[PDB]
C-alpha cells in the first residue's frame, strides 16, 4: 500500500518541536531550526498516523514502512539522462521519426531544475517547463524544410532568446 | 482597547484578543490594584489550566501597586492547593501583597527582572467606633502581621525575628539584594 | 475584561468566557457585595443546574465583605429549596451574610481554606421618622437578629444562647478555629 | 457580567444568556426598583409568551424595594388581561408596589419563601407650588391610595376596612402571617 | 439588559431582542420622557413599517410622564400623514404630550387600561433676558397653547371653550371618563 | 438602545439597524444640536451616497435647534458642491443654522410639515481678553452675519434688507409662512 | 452612533461602517481637536493606504478648532515623508493648527470650500515654576514659532517677513483671500 | 471609534481592526501617558511578536508625554531581553520615559522625524509622613536617578557626568540635535 | 480539462503583486496600476493553485496550462463576420429560404458591442441584443410579400426608428 499523505509534517511537528514558545522560559527557533520535510519522515511511527486517522489495526498488518527523500537538483539532472523513459529521450523520438534531430546541453537542465522546484510538484512538474518552452518550435517545425538539427540553450528556458535551428 | 490576534492552527483561523492568547500558554497576568473582582478572575484561570494539565509549569506576570489583603490570601492559597508549579516573575514593581504572592511561587521558578523593584512593610488599616471595638480590630490586624510574617519566613529561608524588623517600615529591595534576601532563585536578563 | 476560552468538544470549536465555563462544571461565583442585582443572577444560575442535572452536587465559591440581607436571604432559602447538595468554600473573606451562606451549605460538604477569615456581627440597620415608625422599623430587624441566630444554631450546631453572646460585636474567627466552631467540616490545604 | 449557556437541541447547539434561557420556559424576572423603563421591558416579555403558548402558566419572580405607582401599574393590568394564569414568588422583599404585584397573581399560584418578606404602606409623593396645585394633586394621590386598597381587598378577600387600617402606616408581614392574612397560597419550603 | 428571543421561520432560527421581535409585528413603544432623540427613533420605525405594508393597522403603546413638546409634534404629524391607522394604547401614565399623541391615534382604535391614568395641562416654559425678547417667546408659547387646544378638541369632539377651561390647571382623568370625554373608544379590560 | 430590522432579500435575510435601513434609501437624519462630530458624521453619509448613485435624490430630515455655526456651514457647502438634489425636511423644529440648511436645500424639493416651526435670529458669540483682540473677533462675526444673510436671501428670493431687519431678533415662522416667505415649497399635510 | 453600510462586491456582501467605507477610497477625516489619541489614529490610516497603492492621491477632508502642536506635526512630517500626493480639503474652519496641515498639502492639490474660514495665530503655551525653568520653556515655544513660521512661507510662498507680522495676533481669512495667499490652488464650488 | 479595515488573502476577506493590522507587521502604537495598563498590553505585543518570528525586527513608534516609571522600566527589560531589535520612531514628543525607550532601541535602527521633539529631566515624586519614611523615599529615588542616568549613557554614549548636569533641568532637543547627541542615528526625511 | 476560475486572479494578484510591509521602513512596491486580466492569467503557477483549493498531484496530471485572453469590443465585430458560425450569417440564411436579403451594417455591430460589455454577459448574451430588436420585423415578414431586402440602421437598436425594408 502506498499513498502521499497530505500533511503529516504539521502532526509530526508538534511531537519533535515539543513548544509553543510564548513564555520567558521556553525557547523559540520559528525559522532557524525549522524541521525539514524529508528528515522529518524519517521520523515517522504508528502512533503519528493516528491522530491522521488510521486505525492501529490496520497500521499492524503492514510493520515495514518505506520513506521516500524529495527530489534533489543534482537528481533531476540523472532523471533526465540516466533512465531510459526519460523526457529528455522521449521529444528526441518524438522528432527522430521527422527526420531531425534534438539536443539538450547541462546549461539548459541546471535551469530546469531550478524551476521545477519551486512549483512544488516534483518530476511530474517538469513536462510544464519543457512543453511551454517548445511551444512556437514545435508549432512551426513541421511546416519548415531541410531542418535537421535543433539545439536548445540556457536562455531558451529563460525565454530571452529562442532555440537555435541548424539547416542540412 | 485591546488588539486581536490571529492563531493559525489545523481547523482553520481563530480571532483572540492578545490576553486570550497568552491564558492558553499557561500565562496569567497581574495588573494594577489587587481587589476582590480582579482577585476572583485570577483564580478561575488558575483552575482552568489546572483540569486541561496538571503537569505544566504556570506563569505568573506580577506588576502590581498592592491592594486588599483578603482578595490577595485568596490566590497565595490557590497557588498552593493545586499541583502545577506556578512561576512567578516581577514586572515593574511588586508592593506588600504583590511581592507575598512573589515568593510564594514554586522553589526555584522564582525571577525577578534586572530593573525590577520590590517593597514591603506592614499591613494598613483604622476603624472608628467604640473602644471595644477598635480593640477587636486592633487583635485582628495584629493575628494578620503575625501570620504575614510567618509565611514569609517560610517561603524566604530567613527567620521570623529578621522579617518582624525588616518589615516595621517600607523596605525597597533592588533585584540583586532579591536573590541574596531568598525572595528569588535567579534574574532573567537575557535569553540565552 | 474577561478571558475568552476554547472548549474542544466533539461537535466543534466553542469560544467561552472564564465564568460561563465554570458554569458548565456546576461552579458559580459570589463576588463582591451581597445586592438585589447580583443576587438575583445567582439564582437564575441554581435553577439552571438543577434542571441540567439533580443529582450532581453544585460548587459555591464566596469572596465577598457581605451586603444586604434580603438580597442573601433569597439565595439561602433557595439553597435548602433544590435537591442538589450545594458546597460551599471561602476565599478570601466571609463577612456576616458570607458567612451564613457558607454555613447554609451542605453538611460535609463546606469547605475553608488555611488563610482565609470569617467575620460574624449583628444586622446593621437605621431609620429617621416619627417615633411610632421607629418602634415598626425596630422590631422587624430585631426579628431578622433573632431568626438569623436560630438558623445559624440550626447548621453550627451550636446553642442559640452562644451565637448571641459572639454575635453581639465584630468577631473574627480564623480558618483552624471555624473547623471547631462547627461551620466548616475540613480545610482543603493541598490536593491529594 | 452576564454568563452564556448552552442549549442542546436537534438541530444544534445554540448560546444563550441567563435570562434568556428562562425566558424560553416562560419565566420572567422582577429586580431593582420598578420604573417606566424596567417595567416597559417586562410587559413585552409577557405579550411575547401570550403568543408563544396561552394555556401555559407564566412564572413571575419579585425581588424589589418597590417604586414608582403608574409603572407598577401597567403590570397588574398586563397579568388580568392575558388568559395564562402569571404565578407570583416573592425572593428576598416585596415592597408597597412589589407586594401588590404578588398578591395580583392567579389565586392558588401564589407562593413566598420561608424567609422571605413583605412590607405595605400607603402611596408616597409631595408636590410644589400654588395652594390651588396642591389640592388637585392631592385628590388625585389619594384616588389612588383607594384604589389600591379596593384591589388589594379583591385578591386578599380582606374588607376594605381592614386594609385602610393596615396600610395608614408601614407594616411587615413575615411569610407565615401572609398566608393567613390571604396574600399568598402557601410556601415552597422543599422540593417534593 | 434587554432578553433575546429565538423567532422560529422556515428559513432557520434567527435571534432577536424583545423590543426587535415586537417591531416585526408593527408595534413602536414610547417609553421615557419626549426628547428629540426619543422622537426621532419612533418617526424611523413608522416609516418602515409603512413600506412593509401600509394597509394594516399599527400600535403604539405610550407610557410617559411627558417632555418636549416640539419633541412630539413631530410624532404627531407623522401619523397623520401616512395612510396606515396608528392605534394608540396608554399604559401606567400619559402626561400632557403622551396624552395628545393618543388622541390623535384613529377614531374607532384608541383605548386605555383599566387603571391607566391621563393627565392634561397647559405648556410650560420660561425665559430670561431683555423685556422685547420675553415678548416674542410669551406670544410663541401661547400660540402653540391655542393650536394644542385646537387639535385637542378635534380629536376629542368637544369644543374648544371647553379643553380651554380644562387645560388652565393639572387635570387627571380616570379610565372610564376618558371614554365619556372622548378621549378613546373603549376599554381593554380583558382578551375576548 | 437601537431597534433591529430583518431586510427580506433574494440572497437572503440581513439585520440592519433602524438608521441604518434608511440610510439605504438616500436618507440622512440630522438630530440634536448642530457639532463638528455630529456635523462630520452626515458630511461621510451624503459622500457615500454620491459615489453609489449621483442621480438620485437625497433626503434630509432636520430636527435640531442648532447649534455652532461653522460645523453647519460644512454640510451646507458639501450640498452645494455634490450633484444630486438634498430634500429637506423640517420635523419639529429648526434654528438659525438648522433653517438655513432647510432653504439650502433643491429648489422645489424642500417641506414643512403642518405643525413644524422655524426661528432664525443673529449668530452669537463673545471673547473676553484685549480689546484689539474684540475688535479681531468683531468683524469676523460680522461676515458671516453678512455672509449668513447673502445667502439667505439668494435660496429664499428676499431682498438683503428684509432678511437683516428680520434676521435682528429672534423671529418665529409657521409653516404656512414659510412658504410664503420663500423658505419653502410646499406642505406635506397628507400621503397623496 | 454610526451607521452601518454594505458594500456590494462580487465574493458577497460585507458590513462596513461609515468611517471605513470612505476609508477603502483613500479618504481621511480629521475632527475635532489634535490630540495625542486622534493624531496617532489618523498616522495609521495614511500608512496602510501607502502600502495598498502608493500611486493613487489621498483625500484629507479638515474640520477643526486646532489643538496640541506636538500631536499636529506628526500628521505634517508623514504626508511629506510618504510618496503619495495628500489632497487637503477645509470644510467648515482650519485653526492654526489645522491651516499649518491644509497648506502642508501636496501643491496643485489643495482646495477650500466657497464658505470656509482660515484662522492663524502664534503658538500658545505656560508655565509655573522658577524664574530658570520659565526661561528654558520660553526658548523652546520661540523655536517653535520661528520654526512654524519657516515651513509656512515654504508651502505658502510668501516671505518670512509677512507671516511673522500676519501672526502677531489672529488673523481670519476668507476662502477668496486664501487662495491670492498662497494657503491654497483653488476653490470646489461645484462639481464639473 | 476605530476604523475597520480588509486585508485580502488567497484564503478569503477577513476584517481588521487599524490597530491589529499593523501589529501583523510588528508594529506597535506606544500612545498617552505610561501606566500600569497601557505598559502591561505593549509587552503582551512584544511577546507574541517573538514566538511568530525571532529574527525579524519590530518597530515601535512612541507618542507620549511620560508617565510612570515603574511602568516603563518593563518595557526596557522587555527590548533588551528578546533576541529581536526593536527599532524606535519618535513622533509629535518623546518625554522624559518616552525618550529613555526610544534611546533603548537597538543601535542603528533609531529615527527622529524632523519636527520631532524630545524632552528630558529627573525623576518626580513626593511623600507625606515622618521623616523617618521621608528618607526611605529620598534614597529609592535617587538610586533610580542614577540608574537611569547610567543607563542613558550606555546607549547614548555620552559620559555618566554630562548627563547629571543635563538633566537637572528640563532639556528640549530637536530633532538634529538629537542625532549629534548620540540619542538616535539618522533622520527619516522622504522615502527613498 | 478546462473551466472559470472566480476569484483566482486575486489570489495571483496578492502573491505577485506585493514585496512591501506596512511600516515606515518598510519599501513600498509600486504595482497593479491596471487589472490585466489576461495577462495576470499568463503568469499562473501550481503553488497558485494550491491556495485556490486544488491539490499539488491532480495539477501535476496536467503540466501544460493555456491562459485565453477574455473578449474586447472590436473583438465582437469579427465573431459576426469572419467565422462562418457568426449570427449574421445565421439570420442572413434564415430569410434566404423566404427569397429576402438580408443586411448588417457596421454602423449597428460597433453598437451592439458596447450594449454586451455593459450587461457583462459576454458573447453568449449577444443574442438577446439581436433578437430584441428583429422582433417586430420577424412578426410581421411571412405575411409580408414583395420584400426582398432588410436594412437595420444604428437607430433600430435603440428602438427609434423601425429596419428599412426594400420592395
Amino acid at each position: 500500500c502506498g499513498g502521499a499523505f497530505a500533511g503529516l509534517d504539521k502532526v509530526i511537528s508538534h511531537r519533535v518541536e515539543t513548544g509553543s514558545g510564548i513564555g520567558f522560559g521556553a525557547t523559540v527557533k520559528a525559522k532557524s531550526d525549522k524541521a525539514s520535510e524529508g528528515e522529518l519522515l524519517a521520523q515517522v511511527e504508528p502512533e503519528d498516523l493516528i491522530k491522521f486517522g488510521l486505525i492501529p489495526e490496520f497500521i499492524g498488518r503492514l510493520p515495514v514502512v518505506a520513506t521516500l527523500n524529495e527530489l534533489s537538483e543534482e537528481a533531476l539532472i540523472q532523471i533526465l539522462k540516466e533512465p531510459k523513459n526519460a523526457l529528455t529521450k522521449q521529444y528526441q523520438a518524438l522528432f527522430n521519426l521527422e527526420g531531425v534531430d534534438l539536443e539538450f546541453r547541462d546549461e539548459a537542465l541546471d535551469a530546469i531544475a531550478k524551476k521545477a522546484m519551486a512549483r512544488k510538484t516534483g518530476a511530474r512538474g517538469l513536462r510544464s517547463i519543457v512543453e511551454a518552452a517548445l511551444l512556437d518550435t514545435m508549432y512551426d517545425l513541421p511546416s519548415m524544410e531541410d531542418v535537421e538539427k535543433v539545439v536548445i540553450d540556457e536562455s531558451v528556458i529563460d525565454g530571452q532568446s529562442e532555440p537555435l535551428l541548424i539547416y542540412g | 482597547l485591546v488588539p486581536m490576534v490571529i492563531e493559525q492552527t489545523s481547523r482553520g483561523e481563530r480571532s483572540f484578543d492578545i490576553y486570550s492568547r497568552l491564558l492558553k500558554e499557561r500565562v496569567i497576568f497581574l495588573t494594577g490594584q489587587v481587589e476582590d473582582h480582579m482577585a476572583n478572575l485570577i483564580v478561575a484561570q488558575m483552575l482552568f489550566l489546572e483540569a486541561e494539565n496538571p503537569e505544566k509549569d504556570i506563569y505568573l506576570y506580577i506588576n502590581s501597586p498592592g491592594g486588599v489583603i483578603t482578595a490577595g490570601m485568596s490566590i497565595y492559597d490557590t497557588m498552593q492547593f493545586i499541583k502545577p508549579d506556578v512561576s512567578t516573575i516581577c514586572m515593574g514593581q511588586a508592593a506588600s501583597m504583590g511581592a507575598f504572592l512573589l515568593t510564594a511561587g514554586a522553589k526555584g521558578k522564582r525571577f525577578c527582572l534586572p530593573n525590577s523593584r520590590v517593597m514591603i512593610h506592614q499591613p494598613l488599616g483604622g476603624y472608628q467606633g467604640q473602644a471595644t471595638d477598635i480593640e477587636i480590630h486592633a487583635r485582628e490586624i495584629l493575628k494578620v502581621k503575625g501570620r504575614m510574617n510567618e509565611l514569609m519566613a517560610l517561603h524566604t529561608g530567613q527567620s521570623l525575628e529578621q522579617i518582624e524588623r525588616d518589615t516595621e517600615r517600607d523596605r525597597f529591595l533592588s533585584a540583586p539584594e532579591a536573590v541574596e534576601y531568598g525572595l528569588v532563585d535567579s534574574i532573567l536578563t537575557h535569553r540565552n
